[PDB]
């Protein structure tokens, strides 16, 4: 875990294949085995003694071979041309004379082949190691095979044995047969500077303003004088949302499934290559040994990348016009540019080779640099391989992207520079692309129900043939768009499943960055103004510096709002891609209808909820272009379901209800009170017999609940009046007056649930007169908001054991009345004092 | 942040294609609206996002975008369509509108009725000087007017009005009130009103004198 | 859809006035305001703007530290306090909404109010004084004459100028008032008539300055 | 000295060497990050107190040119940011302030001659959950445990125990001070509860520049505020992270899951349940079978208490008021 993405996993790495060659299996070809997460080495049960058969001898093999193969870094410090006056010291006196002495030295290199190989191969002196007194002890239990099998016994079997241990990788050049057949076709120290590069990440309010570090090092460029221009020769569609690129494309394991790869971004052209040195079809060797020799192949894929784009939006994805391919070129910059840094979120069967390579060129040539792992200074050698690809591609992007433009066209008056788009972390431009693409298409699919279904010629007018013909039909094209899974209507874009999953995974994988980014321990500059943060390290050179890396761009697009996919895509995209339809993305609407029809929550159309009346809350991905959710499916909405959007008196009850619904009922057994989102249960086996009926003990329980929640309700929209005070041509004509007049209908049913209550005590007081059992609504009430007082005023209502406030008392009668059997008024009253505004009347002034 | 519209007093004829520019010295990529307002009324929002045309609006109406160069087109100039056009962004922070395009109807040169309306008695009794040089029905809009106090030259006491466009001829009026005290009313004797005009062969002068 | 303000008010210079907007069948909750000022006869010219929530405030570079937004949104309502006014703040203040609910301050503003005047200046109210202009023999130009009366020195909100009860609607050129330096409002009215039908007929101007309430029917040789 | 208070409150009733422990840790870092919200000016209470609080903090790290929103980055990071500077190792105002509350639960312990809890030890606090949703959290542990706590009474005492109803731990008397107080704690909390899923629904997965308040809750995605609260109580409290549980609560005594969709047709809507805790919304309307069990004799005892009740309150206004009629 230790290891980040791109320190390239179980080098065991030949091309997508090793000593045990296989094909396209998993990033075991070839990277990241903790995100494999399985383990993929058996090195490590090759015996301990048999990995001192490596120790001593594979280990010896790497790393101390290529102590005379690699460090033996290069026979290249002849240093013959330049005269050197002074030194100050000598120290390389025994270098050079003991590096040519370090092959034919006695004491430590033929003491490293017929001493030390003494104990590695030519073993002299524990020879082929026999029985140790002062040698190696081995646990033979499971390690004895291999003394018979190497050391002093037969010697004979598969593969098993030989081939994939690294054999022959130093200098084997046994030439003892001759071929006289020609199977032959043809024959044939640095600079640093430090930038404060000011990305847009926006164009609109965007708080803070935004600007990343990056570090020239002009030492790694071609050498100056910009542009010159000639050379040339040098169908996937959809977005592949799949993952964990089993070998296919799709995206690395961590944001497998997460936010899809674009047809375009899978179609670059360096992605497309195992190699640089494949860069041309013509030349078939390799190409790069100088800064300026690598740079020209980037200069030809780019140009190339250019010429791709220009043969595919115009226009073929353009209309004679330049936003589209200005876009596209833009986001294949920045996917170049990070490609070539290393830290893609993507996969196909050219990456990880092509990154393999990349990391061997920029090793190479730029490698030298590198160097200060414990570094000390900032000017200083580029500390680790993987910020000096950084810091290749924020200087030398300038040539790319002209490259870039001359493959397109432009060049000069189509062109009129360096976007900062490659600043962005790739899945937020995956992100980005990808709802403009949506936009895109869900413009198309608006225009039409715009057009046809605005009521007659306004989404608002007489229902008289609202379908001029079918208008219906194309609000059903739209909710086919939306709702089904690719191939019942839905569109390019998500890949078999609709796109509420889709934003669904890319809502998780949005919040899964704010949170690690910022309870992160090492990130860029904030100014604190957001909700996850404890991390150690938010750093920067100047003032207002983010450090460039994901967690600190996370850091930075947090910080100023932002913290949803929501909100950025707001900030970010154009204007009005969305459709014609002025559909924000902040704006949440909870649809809510038959089952999404192809890949199913569990059914379609019949199980559940969600099976024919789906809820599902995304931003104006819904299924109605965000108002016409009355224009489509005909007549305009009543003044009662203008409620349900307005939403200051919401839905809870249903028969006694401030909260506009019923149930019924309309006879003696039995009229009753309902709650909206739980189910009374009409099982009369709750209760027993000849005591208050098995329905009747239901009722009293729904029937107090009710009285308490909408007294409670009542003065919360008449005391505090939802605002004071009092409270269309004002918000007192709908859903207001609306419930009012509602719970006069439904205090009717109460008052005639109660009423044939009491005369259910017709049916159980004349069981039980007289106690009345159950009391009437007078004296009910009464001793409700007795209750009400001594519960939350006296310290418990169970304080009820002494009653006498003393001097509450006239508070307490005018609230409440005297004289009980006479609490009618007290729940009446606070209707006829449900007034003052209907009343209303006048008003007074 | 600026928004340079120009030009600021195009002039056109009916059935003419008039175009407007919005130049905005930042990127607003797309965040442009265009306004128009008719003399004496709240401005109306024809265009948004720079294109989408706002519903209701004729659809002569058209907006494009290069860059940060916004246009806005009438293709078919109607006599209804002659306001002030406005292109205001509003993509962050000062949501700035543009300096304002005004339309008029381009007819035939005319030539403005000079009067030279002296001051009254009464007047006098106040004791200012409400010196009135008038020119009427004139066209085009642009026309000088100069001030002779005995012939010596005035500035910084007279005062310019302009009616608009008058609906009926598309002609203008101006008045030039000059102020001066009593002391140097009676200083002087001669009072002239110079008027230069494209339409005028010559400056024209209307003159009196006080005891005229 | 329905946009009112009040509190348009001649005020002394440096003094303060507070601007307030309603909102009618306006869902005044999720949708952006914006207060927007135009000088008389110049551009207009963005001033504050505040988002749904409050927020996000943002103000023009001239008006800030001066000019302060909020909203009410039970009340629906958006008031401009102001403070400082200078003499060059006099404008029509309209308000105006986004026409897309959305969560930033600043937006295509889709419907206006009517506007109020906030005329500034250290003025008293003054009524109107009218003067005639005297036609001569020199002015019957082409069988052409003009004749005129001019209001001074009315402040404040300008004068309604008829000819002859409204009889004379032909030639009438009422110039629009001008501020001159004594911080008083004046025009004139001058209309054109046939040179031949001067002396002939009667010509009388009628001014109404209904802030003083102030009515002077002057006939004018 | 509020920790102290608080573990004072907490610990000695009830001597669980973890239970009470981890309980009071808990409303320790409930305390804590309330405190950090009142710094940071993120607090919801505006009482007496805290009003003038959050003014005169506004005064103190505000200037004449600092907007509302640069004044809440000064104060959040001074809280946050090491703002202090010591002769001692980089401690930021938060980790003194967790230190000072680590002081304070120490000082309680000794008084009761305790071990210091391990939880508590913790040298480093997580970040705090939106204030709304940490009192969600609270309102749910005290509305669970309390639920338990009533209705195990009201199970032993007035339901039939398991001793013979009729010649049960009840009189028929004192199983009405069961009921009663179940049903009373019942009621405000059914208010309580339908008022925080309301703010819930219309808070859930909005950024700071959506959100009506300008705090972001975009950590919470969950479609229902019980699929929240069922995805946070779903396991035993510990002191760290995870301040609430729910056990058997509603209607049956088993944990997650007893009956799953994944062997019918996935998938199982809770997650997870910890009961089904959309019970939440049978047991605040009395529908559960638990209450069911229990809903008869809870009733009518409720009525006789009304009725007796109420033969005293008529009595009693005319008591002291003494001026309409007897006593």
């Amino acid at each position: 875990c230790g290891a980040r993405s791109n320190d390239l996993l179980i080098k065991r790495g030949w091309r997508t294949s090793g000593k045990s060659d296989r094909k396209k299996n998993f990033e075991l070809c070839r990277k990241c085995g903790h995100y494999e997460k399985e383990v993929p080495t058996k090195l490590d049960y090759v015996p301990q003694f048999l990995r001192w058969l490596t120790e001593w001898i594979e280990d010896f093999y790497r790393e101390k071979q290529n102590l005379i193969d690699d460090m033996e870094r290069h026979r290249e410090e002849c240093t013959r041309e330049d005269h050197k006056s002074k030194e100050g010291t000598s120290y390389c006196s025994t270098c050079k004379d003991k590096c040519k002495k370090y092959c034919e030295c006695v004491k430590k290199w033929k003491t490293e082949w017929e001493n030390q190989e003494n104990k590695y191969k030519d073993l002299y002196e524990q020879n082929k190691n026999k029985t140790s007194q002062k040698n190696t002890s081995r646990y033979d239990d499971y390690v004895k095979d291999f003394f018979e099998k190497l050391e002093a016994n037969y010697s004979s079997l598969e593969n098993y044995i030989k081939g994939d241990p690294y054999f022959a990788e130093y200098a084997t050049k046994l030439s003892f047969i001759l071929n006289p057949s020609d199977a032959n076709n043809p024959s044939g120290q640095d600079l640093l500077g430090i930038l404060q590069e000011n990305c847009s990440d926006n164009k609109r309010g965007s708080s803070s303003n935004d600007s990343c570090d990056n570090k020239n090092q002009d030492e790694c460029q071609k050498k100056l004088e910009k542009v010159f221009a000639s050379l040339t020769n040098g169908s996937k569609k959809k977005w592949i949302w799949k993952k964990s690129s089993g070998n296919e494309e799709g995206l690395q394991e961590e944001y497998a499934n997460t936010i899809g790869l674009p047809p375009r971004t899978q179609s670059l052209y360096l992605g497309n290559l195992p190699k640089l040195e494949n860069v041309c079809e013509d030349v078939k060797d390799i190409n790069f040994d100088t800064k300026e020799k690598f740079l020209a192949g980037c200069l030809i894929v780019s140009f190339h990348e250019g010429k791709n784009l220009k043969k595919r939006y115009p226009q073929n994805k353009n209309s004679g016009n330049k936003e589209n391919l200005c876009k596209a070129l833009e986001y294949s910059f920045a996917d170049y540019g990070d490609l070539i840094k290393g830290t893609s979120i993507w996969d196909n069967e050219y990456t990880k080779d092509l990154e393999l390579n990349l990391q061997n060129n920029f090793g190479k040539l730029f490698g030298k640099y590198i160097k200060k792992n414990n570094t000390a200074e900032q000017d200083t050698s580029y500390s680790s391989l993987d910020e000096l690809r950084e810091s290749w591609w924020n200087t030398n992007k300038k040539y790319i992207w002209t490259a870039m433009k001359h493959g397109a066209e432009m060049n000069i008056t189509t062109c009129n520079d360096i976007p900062t788009i490659d600043l962005i972390p790739q899945y937020l431009r995956f992100l980005q692309e990808w709802v403009e693409n949506f936009c895109e298409q869900r413009q198309a699919k608006v225009k039409d129900v715009i057009t046809n279904c605005k009521s007659c010629k306004e989404s608002g007018n007489k229902c008289k043939t609202e379908c001029k013909t079918k208008c219906k039909d194309e609000c059903e094209k739209y909710k086919k768009f939306i709702e089904a899974c690719g191939t019942a209507g839905g569109g390019i874009g998500t890949a078999g499943s609709p796109w509420s999953k889709r934003w669904d995974q890319i809502y998780k994988r949005y919040s899964k960055h704010i949170e690690d980014a910022k309870r992160n321990r090492k990130a860029g500059t904030k100014n604190c103004g957001t909700s996850s943060t404890t991390n150690a390290a938010a750093s920067t050179d100047e003032n207002k510096c983010v450090q460039s890396d994901i967690d600190s761009f996370f850091k930075h697009l947090i910080d100023i709002g932002l913290t949803t996919p929501s909100s950025y895509l707001s900030n970010v995209l154009d204007d009005n891609i969305c459709g014609a339809d002025k559909a924000p993305w902040t704006t949440y609407t909870t649809y809510t209808t038959t089952e999404k029809c192809n890949k199913e929550r569990d059914k379609s159309k019949s199980q559940s909820s969600d099976t024919l009346v789906v809820v599902n809350v995304p931003s104006p991905l819904g299924n109605t272009p965000y108002r016409y959710k009355y224009a489509c499916q005909c007549k305009i909405p009543t003044n009662e379901e203008t409620c349900d959007d307005r939403k200051e008196y919401m839905n809870q009850w249903s028969c006694g209800s401030a909260r506009t619904m019923k149930r019924g009922y309309k006879n003696d057994n039995y009229e009753l009170c309902k709650y909206n989102g739980v189910d009374v249960k009409p099982t009369t086996v709750r209760s027993n017999s000849s005591k208050l009926d098995g329905n009747d003990v239901t009722f009293f329980n729904l029937f107090e609940q009710w009285n308490k929640e909408i007294q409670y309700q009542i003065e919360q929209y008449m005391t505090n009046a939802n605002i004071s005070c009092i409270d269309n041509c004002k918000e007192k004509c709908k859903c207001y007056k609306l419930w009012i007049e509602k719970i006069n209908d439904q205090w009717g049913k109460q008052k005639d649930n109660y009423n044939k209550f009491r005369s259910k005590q017709i049916y159980d007081a004349n069981k039980g007169s007289q106690n009345k059992k159950v009391v009437s609504l007078s004296n009910f009430l009464f001793f409700s908001c007795w209750e009400e007082y001594i519960q939350k005023y006296f310290n418990g209502d169970w304080s009820k054991i002494k009653n006498i406030g003393s001097d509450t008392f006239e508070f307490l009668i005018k609230k409440c009345g005297n004289n009980s059997a006479h609490g009618e008024e007290i729940f009446s009253e606070k209707l006829k004092n449900a007034e003052k505004k209907c009343k209303e009347n006048e008003s007074t002034d | 942040i600026q928004m340079t519209q120009s030009p600021s007093s195009l002039s056109a004829s009916i059935g003419d294609r008039v175009t407007i520019t919005c130049r905005a010295s930042q990127d607003i990529a797309n965040y442009l609206a265009w306004y128009q307002q008719k003399p004496g009324t709240v401005p109306k929002l024809l265009i948004y996002a720079a294109s989408t045309l706002l519903s209701g609006v004729p659809s002569r109406f058209s907006g494009r975008q290069s860059g940060t160069h916004f246009t806005l087109t009438i293709s078919s100039l109607q006599p209804e369509d002659v306001a002030t056009y406005y292109c205001q962004k509003y993509n962050n922070a000062p949501a700035a509108f543009g300096q304002g395009t005004r339309l008029e109807i381009k007819r035939t040169v005319a030539a403005p009725s000079v009067f030279i309306f002296p001051p009254s008695d009464e007047q006098l009794k106040s004791g200012t000087a409400s010196v009135v040089c008038l020119l009427n029905n004139f066209y085009p809009r642009e026309a000088k007017v100069q001030w002779k106090v005995d012939n010596a030259l005035q500035s910084g006491n007279s005062q310019e009005s302009v009616t608009e466009q008058d609906s009926k001829d598309s002609t203008y009026s101006l008045s030039s009130t000059l102020t001066l005290s009593k002391a140097d009313y009676e200083k002087h004797k001669v009072y002239a009103c110079e008027v230069t005009h494209q339409g005028l062969s010559s400056p024209v002068t209307k003159s009196f004198n006080r005891g005229e | 859809v329905r946009l009112v303000e009040y509190g348009g008010r001649v005020v002394r210079p440096g003094g303060s006035l507070r601007l307030s907007c309603a909102a009618g069948g306006f869902d005044f909750d999720d949708y952006g305001m914006s207060w927007v000022r135009q000088a008389p006869g110049k551009g207009l010219e963005w001033v504050a703007g505040i988002n749904w929530n409050a927020l996000d405030k943002k103000y023009a570079d001239s008006v800030k530290g001066r000019f302060t937004i909020s909203r009410d949104n039970p009340k629906s309502s958006v008031y401009l306090q102001m403070t400082s006014l200078t003499a060059e703040d006099t404008a029509l203040y309209y308000c105006a909404r986004d026409l897309r609910n959305s969560i930033f301050a600043t937006g295509a503003l889709g419907n206006w109010g009517q506007g109020t005047l906030v005329i500034v200046s250290s003025a008293s109210t003054k009524g109107p004084s009218v003067f005639p202009l005297a036609p001569s023999s020199k002015s019957t130009s082409g069988g052409t004459a003009a004749l005129g009366c001019l209001v001074k020195d009315y402040f404040p909100e300008p004068v309604t100028v008829s000819w002859n009860s409204g009889a004379l609607t032909s030639g009438v050129h009422t110039f629009p008032a001008v501020l001159q330096s004594s911080g008083l409002y004046s025009l004139s009215s001058v209309v054109t008539v046939p040179s031949s039908s001067l002396g002939t007929q009667t010509y009388i101007c009628n001014v109404n300055h209904k802030p003083s309430n102030t009515k002077v029917d002057k006939k004018v040789e | 000295r509020e920790a102290y208070y608080l573990w004072k409150q907490y610990n000695p009733t009830g001597k669980g060497i973890d239970d009470a422990n981890k309980k009071a840790c808990c409303a320790i870092r409930g305390s804590f990050y309330d405190l950090e919200d009142i710094i940071k000016g993120n607090d919801l209470v505006h009482d007496e107190y805290t009003k003038y609080i959050d003014s005169k903090l506004n005064e103190i790290f505000g200037s004449s040119n600092t907007n509302d929103i640069d004044t809440k980055r000064a104060r959040t990071d001074w809280w946050e940011n090491e703002t202090i500077t010591n002769g001692t190792d980089r401690k930021t105002i938060r980790q003194l302030v967790w230190d000072a509350m680590q002081s304070g639960v120490r000082y309680a312990v000794e008084e009761k001659n305790e071990n210091f809890p391990l939880c508590m030890g913790v040298e480093h606090i997580g970040i705090a959950k939106p204030q709304f949703i940490r009192w969600l959290e609270e309102w749910t542990n005290e509305f669970c445990e309390k639920y338990t706590k009533y209705f195990e009474d009201m199970k032993s005492k007035c339901d039939p125990p398991k001793r013979a109803d009729t010649c049960g731990d009840n009189s028929n008397i004192e199983c009405k001070k069961a009921c009663a107080n179940y049903t009373n704690w019942l009621n405000p909390k059914r208010i309580e509860w339908n008022g925080m899923s309301n703010y819930y629904n219309k808070i859930y997965r909005k950024s700071n520049k959506e959100s009506e308040d300008g705090k972001d809750y975009s950590m919470i995605m969950a479609p229902t505020v019980i699929d929240y609260l069922n995805k946070r109580c779903h396991g035993e409290i510990n002191g760290n992270y995870i301040c609430c549980s729910c056990k058997n609560i509603g209607a049956y005594n088993t944990t997650s899951g007893t009956v799953n969709k994944k062997l019918q047709k996935k998938e199982t809507e809770c997650e997870e349940e910890k009961g089904p805790l959309d019970l939440m919304n049978e047991v605040l309307n009395k529908m559960d079978k638990k209450y069911s069990a229990h809903k008869m004799k809870c009733t009518e005892v409720y009525l006789e208490h009304v009725e007796e009740q109420l033969n005293e309150i008529d009595n009693a206004i005319k008591d002291y008021k003494l001026y309409p009629l007897d006593r």
